[PDB]
RNA sequence: UUCAUCUAGACAGCCGGACGGUGGCCAUGGAAGUCGGAAUCCGCUAAGGAGUGUGUAACAACUCACCGGCCGAAUGAACUA
């Protein structure tokens, strides 16, 4: 019973929900399939709440369901047999990771235009390249790192500087209560492919100059039972 | 730009009476300001809390009789960002903040007011 | 001196380059020293390093319990032979 | 005797060691009865200097031991004697923690 | 005024186990409510003699049961250490339960209507054995706060009319409480021997029903029971001028004390007589006698100005648990281990009548206000209800 | 030891005049030594805030330290400068009424112990 | 600040000692804080001179009215203090 | 430096008293003497939904 | 302590005034202000002690109420 | 041995989310989830505590609790000997 690993146990409120949860998600997706008209699948691989929360209230006649992947891949069916309605593991197998999965009964031009003119700011989420570039100055750093007048801006707080050394990598010593370094460094340059700490750099220094639009795949119509695919971003 | 210097209960002097001159006759309570700041000139003016809100509908002690319509008015003020679908729902979520203040909605607690909402015994105009 | 001066002292420069993982080592390293010192330890230490290990234990399940717990007669009758509280104690000897 | 020796040496060294909150100048007075609340700083002390009661327990027990006339008599009136120190010490948790 | 009572009731069942507490309704003489032996209570249509509003939630004996004085609520307190309070119309729980406490629920009080701010409810004061007295605000129904100077158990708590709080408990010590000062403990009261019972007011009838006499006419609004009820208090707290209310004490060192608390903290006189502990004592409603319940097979009779002896009543055989006044401060009921109710002509000092009717030991026992029933309740497990 | 009724019960019983009789005249008595009590022992002999509560060591000083501003408060601000001149005057006072250097003096003799002695 | 703090110079061929102290208010005084009546014990105390720094300017986050205010608030304790007003630039 | 080892051999006075002090305690034992729920149909075990059918 | 009134022990003992465990004294309880019905002041009361006091400086005792 | 999770994907790792009324109310020089006292509610949710800890003078930032993506089959806790 011995030379294992214990597990850190902590006193919260919040508890896991566990199969009830998914079977709840399977049974509104599938009433609200009997519901709505039009069904849509969205890719929001990595999100905002608020975002989210902004794309949901500009609708509250329509729903939007999110959840697992393989949860509502079997509310619609993945095999032709095990399927709702017609034609619909032909929708099912469209979905790639967080997909969103969306009901109305508005037509369709609504949708395709304004999920393709819909862009907001995000940060630049790594495996994907950012267009900016920045090389720090070569003095004292300051909690925006190169983007406005540092008379504007204060430094940075001491206690990052760990931070910074250790798991940034940033070469950092600190004169009095400020950070200071001797060179100016660079962190990254246009179409470079970031990575992990490139863009934790970027979001500590607060940098949402990346363009998030959703990407719609697919969409099914229930009266005609047909599937149709548009890559719309 | 924007600041918030809430605060209440360049050139940051003239500020003072700008910010003072928001809440003349009320408020006496500690709202929430918000200080447009063109090149030095404030154009200050209190951004809607639910708390201040209430308190003025009403150490210290809180026991209000807000009577159902004053907390609706509350709910159409600030109703405009609010991430909620329905006013119906609006109230229950500052019917919350009347509980956590400790107030007395119109003669009962809040919370039961919030049953009797979601029960389908007091209506809302929509 | 004067006042909070390592305080002060950390503010300004900074407690060291090797301190966070060294930290994080030591109370890694715990859960093996642990074990080391009940195995070795011989005599009183080990003796009293047992008893705060028991000590703590209980300390701890009597933690998650409230944790987890916070998640016929009247009341003057409640409450309620003419022998001694003892009767045939031990017999002393006038020896 | 050694047991009682010990707490008394601990104890004293506090006592002396602290300073007189009175007797000691009025602006060091004010200023460290502002700080730390002299009517406490007082109290703690004066519980010390009452528990340093271990002196009449070990004078008391030594004399019962006199007239022990079994191990078991004698090892019994010797962990009585530590006990009721410890006792004394436990009723003292608080006010060590504030010195 | 108010005539002897004769007649029983039917042997009345509802809650089939051992009955615990009792209490009529403060503004009529058909709404009674009985708590008992399983975790339920029960309210009764004494007009008719019928079960009504069975009342569920506990889920351990019912101890404690009291009427709000503006008789919109009920409070229970019971073997668990909560306290449900319920609506009598719907015979419904308001909200969940008022926990907090770590052991049983002794007794409850009510904060008296005539210090009420108008539109507003009175909140309630609970006691229990952790040694603990809670302040609940009943329409929030949280804890406003707490009052931890004692040590062992609260026997009895009473909430006067100067804002004060008396609280009687087992180490011996009356302990009160200025409510207006945030539950500061201001005075501690150390005479008696043994463990404090059955703490009692002079002014704690009039406390109790609020602004409702024995004619059961209610107020119109919170604003006339306000000013009602505060002449009623002040007709009885005013009897020469200066408002003083007296407070006794019992305990089971065989006497009562005598205390004005707030024109001395010694008190005026020790009421010594009784061979074995008292029980129970009452204040008349007129604040005149004090009548104290011994479990010598004896009831005691004494003037509340002095503590000087009156009487003895006497025709009991086993352990006497509590009595009860008329209205009119002439007759006097008491409850015994045996099995009978008796009641006394309190002028001529004299049993009038000897109600046997039970069949086993009678635990509790309350008079209409009116003076129309006497409702009495025991282990037998049947509630009887005796009237003229 | 066997079981008794007589046992349980007040052994040693006393009226309260008796008792404040008893009181008097012996605290008359017992003050003059050139009296005294002829048997001695058939006779009863025998018949003759806090701070902590509020604050706990702990709101007083420390890292919780709930206690912000103080109640040894002097109102009228005059009237505490009036203080601190009459406490330094008085420390003055007691510094020349009370009144070292890398020297000692020798040890007492041990004949002067010498009545003392368990 | 929160607490007194202590420098030495040498003027004259003579060590003095200079106090920063950590701020005063201008609160009734019938209610303070601990470590305001640092500053006023240390004032009322101390032998020395006494520079009262006004800062003639919009900064501080503090207007002139109740720096003056301040100022004849706690003049009494300057009764024998040898003062000093410093202005740091209608 | 090594320090001392205490010895295994057992000098019979000590397995004398030892068997007195156990013929004594059982004794003891004994005399303050004087002051089910089966377990199941254990998983694990394949062919447990067999035993469920020989009861009618 | 005010006397012994019963050591099990040889009444010798008692005579002797041993306080050995289970011996019975008569102890003072003016402290308590306990009274009798009459208005009458107890002021002694038997007790029991539970130690061996040989092995304890305390007697420690229950009272016989 | 017992109880639980798991191809509607378990455990471990990385990555992302971790919101809104709200800087909830008392308090204070200041305290915004995290010096303290007492409430501990609703909303939108896949899920997100009037907040598990580090931290800040206060904010910030990080973190867990909880959810999701990648990974692809067993795993965890309490007990007994």
């Amino acid at each position: 019973p011995r030379s294992k690993r214990s597990k850190l146990v902590t006193l919260a409120q919040t508890d896991k929900k566990g199969r009830e949860n998914k079977e709840r998600i399977f049974d509104e997706v599938r009433e609200a399939l009997d519901t709505y008209r039009y069904v849509w699948v969205l890719h929001l691989d990595d999100v905002r709440t608020p975002v989210l929360q902004e794309i949901r209230t500009s609708w509250a006649g329509s729903k939007l369901i999110m959840g697992k992947r393989k949860v509502l891949q079997k509310a619609l069916g993945e095999k032709r047999e095990e399927e709702y309605k017609e034609n619909l593991y032909q929708l099912s197998k469209l979905c790639s990771g967080v997909t969103g999965l969306l009901f109305t009964d508005e037509d369709v031009n609504t949708v395709k235009e304004y999920f393709k003119s819909y862009v907001r700011s995000d940060y630049s989420r790594p495996n994907t390249k950012a267009p900016l570039t920045f090389t720090i100055p070569e003095g004292i750093v300051y909690s925006r790192g190169g983007q406005i007048p540092a008379e504007e801006d204060v430094p940075m707080i001491h206690s990052l500087e760990p931070t910074m050394r250790n798991k940034f990598e940033i070469p950092t010593k600190i004169k009095a209560g400020k950070i200071t370094i001797d060179s100016p460094y660079l962190v990254c340059t246009e179409g470079e492919k970031l990575d992990v700490r490139q863009a934790l750099i970027l979001k500590q220094f607060g940098i949402a100059a990346s363009e998030f639009k959703v990407k719609v795949s697919a969409y099914y119509d229930n009266d005609s039972s047909t599937v149709e695919s548009t890559n719309i971003n | 730009k924007y600041l918030y210097l809430r605060a209440v209960g360049l050139s940051p002097k003239k500020v003072g009476e700008d910010i003072a001159k928001a809440t003349k006759e009320f408020k006496g309570i500690k709202v929430t300001v918000q200080l447009k700041i063109q090149n030095r000139q404030a154009a200050a003016s209190v951004v809607p809390s639910a708390s201040s809100l209430v308190i003025t509908a009403l150490n210290v002690k809180h026991s209000g009789n807000i009577q159902l319509d004053e907390i609706i008015e509350i709910a159409r003020q600030m109703r405009d960002k609010s991430f909620g679908r329905t006013l119906a729902s609006v109230t229950k979520e500052i019917l919350g903040t009347a509980q956590s203040v400790g107030c007395r909605v119109d003669f009962k607690n809040p919370h039961d007011i919030i049953e009797g909402i979601n029960a389908g015994e007091i209506e809302i105009p929509e | 001196p004067q006042n909070d001066y390592i305080e002060r002292h950390i503010k300004q420069h900074g407690k060291r380059l090797d301190h966070e993982e060294r930290k994080r080592k030591r109370e890694a390293r715990e859960s093996h020293k642990i074990s080391e010192r009940a195995q070795k330890l011989t005599g009183w230490k080990g003796k009293q390093f047992a008893k705060k290990r028991y000590a703590e234990k209980v300390s701890m399940r009597k933690k998650i319990k409230a944790h987890e717990q916070s998640k016929a007669l009247p009341t003057y009758l409640l409450d309620r032979k003419f022998s001694v509280p003892l009767p045939k104690v031990r017999g002393i000897s006038e020896e | 005797k050694y047991t009682g020796e010990g707490f008394v040496e601990k104890f004293e060294d506090i006592l002396k060691g602290f300073p007189n909150i009175n007797d000691v100048h009025p602006f060091h007075r004010d200023l460290m009865d502002t700080l730390y609340e002299k009517n406490h700083y007082k109290i703690s002390l004066a519980a010390i200097s009452r528990a340093k009661l271990v002196e009449q327990v070990a004078r008391d027990y030594v004399r019962l031991l006199k007239f022990g006339q079994s191990l078991f008599q004698c090892k019994q009136l010797k962990r009585a004697a530590l006990g009721r120190m410890a006792t004394i010490v436990k009723k003292l948790r608080d006010p060590l923690a504030y010195l | 005024k108010v005539k002897p009572v004769t007649r029983s009731s039917s042997a009345i069942a509802g809650h089939g186990s051992t009955i615990l507490c009792s209490a009529f309704a403060p503004h009529t003489s058909s709404r009674m409510v009985t708590g008992a032996g399983d975790n339920t209570a029960r309210i009764w249509d004494c007009d008719t003699q019928t079960p009504m509003h069975t009342l569920k939630g506990h889920y351990n004996w019912v101890l404690c049961v009291s009427w709000s004085p503006d008789g919109e609520v009920i409070a229970t307190g019971s073997m668990d250490n909560t306290i449900r309070l319920w609506d009598p119309k719907s015979g419904q729980c308001l909200g969940d339960a008022l926990r907090g406490h770590s052991k049983w629920i002794t007794s409850l009080s009510w904060e008296p209507i005539h210090l009420v701010k108008p539109g507003s409810k009175p909140r309630l004061a609970s006691s229990s054995k952790d040694g603990t007295i809670k302040i609940w605000d009943t329409v929030s129904r949280v804890c406003q706060y707490t009052m931890s100077g004692h040590t062992n158990s609260v026997s009895c708590v009473k909430w006067g009319g100067q804002g004060l709080l008396y609280s009687g408990s087992h180490d011996r010590t009356v302990r009160v409480w200025d409510i207006n000062s945030q539950g500061r403990c201001i005075n501690i009261l150390k005479s008696h021997a043994h463990w404090v019972n059955h703490l009692s007011l002079s002014t704690d009838y009039a406390l109790r029903i609020g602004a409702f006499d024995h004619t059961g006419k209610k107020p119109s609004t919170p604003e006339e029971a306000q000013k009602k009820a505060l002449e009623n208090y002040e007709k009885i707290c005013k009897k020469n001028g200066n408002s003083e209310e007296m407070m006794v004490t019992a305990s089971d060192d065989y006497t009562m004390f005598l205390w004005n608390p707030l024109k001395s903290t010694k008190p005026i006189a020790r009421m010594t007589g009784h061979q074995k502990l008292v029980n129970h004592v009452a204040f008349s409603p007129d604040g005149r006698y004090i009548v104290s319940a011994s479990f010598d097979n004896s009831i005691k009779l004494w003037d509340g100005r002095d503590g000087k002896f009156i009487s003895t009543f006497r025709g009991h055989v086993a352990s006497v648990y509590q009595v009860a006044w008329s209205s009119d401060c002439r007759l006097l009921v008491s409850c015994s281990k045996d099995t009978t109710l008796k009641v006394w002509d309190v002028r001529t000092r004299k049993l009038s009548v000897d109600l046997p009717g039970h069949k086993d030991e009678v635990y509790t026992v309350d008079w209409s206000v009116d003076g129309k029933r006497v409702c009495s309740g025991g282990k037998d497990k049947m509630v009887r209800l005796w009237t003229h | 030891v066997q079981p008794d009724r007589r046992w349980f019960g007040n052994t040693r019983v006393i009226s309260q005049d008796a008792l404040q009789h008893f009181r008097s005249a012996l605290g008359e008595t017992q003050k003059d030594t050139y009296q005294v009590l002829l048997r001695r022992n058939k006779l009863p002999m025998s018949l003759l805030a806090r701070i902590l509560d509020t604050e706990s060591y702990a709101d007083a000083f420390g890292p919780k330290a709930q206690r912000k501003r103080p109640r040894l408060a002097a109102s009228n601000l005059e009237d505490l400068v009036k203080a601190t001149n009459e406490d330094i005057t008085k420390y003055e006072e007691k510094q020349v009424l009370d009144a070292e250097n890398g020297w000692t003096s020798a040890a007492k003799e041990a004949i002067f112990s010498k009545g003392q002695s368990k | 600040t929160k607490s007194l703090y202590v420098g030495h110079f040498d003027y004259k061929y003579l060590r003095f000692q200079a106090i920063d102290t950590p701020g005063i208010l201008d609160r009734p005084t019938e209610e303070m804080n601990n470590i305001e009546m640092q500053s006023i014990y240390a004032i009322a105390h101390l032998r020395s001179c006494v520079l009262y720094f006004m800062d003639l300017s919009e900064q501080c986050g503090f207007t002139i009215e109740a720096q003056v205010k301040l100022f004849h608030s706690i003049k009494p304790l300057f009764a024998n203090k040898s003062v000093m007003v410093v202005i740091n630039t209608d | 430096r090594v320090r001392k080892r205490q010895s295994r051999r057992t000098s019979t006075k000590l397995k004398e008293g030892i068997k007195k002090k156990a013929s004594a305690h059982r004794k003891k034992e004994k005399k303050m003497a004087k002051k089910k729920k089966d377990p199941g149909i254990p998983s694990n075990f394949p062919y447990k939904a067999k035993i469920l059918e020989e009861i009618e | 302590i005010l006397a012994v009134k019963k050591n099990p022990q040889s009444p010798m003992y008692t005579q002797l005034g041993v306080l050995t465990k289970g011996t019975i004294i008569e102890v003072n309880v003016s402290e308590l202000g306990m009274v009798t019905a009459g208005g009458k002041v107890v002021w002694g009361k038997y007790a029991q002690v539970t130690n061996e006091p040989d092995r304890d400086g305390c007697v420690n005792a229950v009272l016989l109420v």
